């Protein structure tokens, strides 16, 4: 028995906050994370 | 739900009562002319006569 303690962690949540309360809607796609997806990809083609 | 959605499913239905209820107050509104003529001719006998 190394310890007997250890550490957890609480629940991380995942909410319709910006983009995809539209996209869900006006399209029917609602991809995760599309407001840090669509940072990647604006990102790369500019150079 | 409160969510993003059922916040929104609440106006989609506000809209229809809007335009259901914008409709129906003007149909008087168009159903005072169609009331004109119908009472006109049960009077205004014809030119010829």
């Amino acid at each position: 028995e190394d310890t007997e303690a250890d550490v957890p962690v609480t629940y991380g949540e995942m909410v319709l906050n910006g983009a995809n309360l539209v996209t869900a809607l006006v399209m029917g796609k609602a991809v995760r994370s599309l407001d840090d997806v669509g940072r990647h990809l604006l990102d790369m083609q500019e150079e | 739900d409160g969510t993003g959605i059922s916040l929104h499913r609440q106006l989609r239905a506000i809209q229809q009562l809007a335009r259901n209820v914008q409709a129906v107050l003007g149909a008087f509104e168009r159903g005072t002319a169609d009331q004109m003529l119908h009472v006109l001719l049960e009077k205004a006998p014809p030119l010829a006569l």
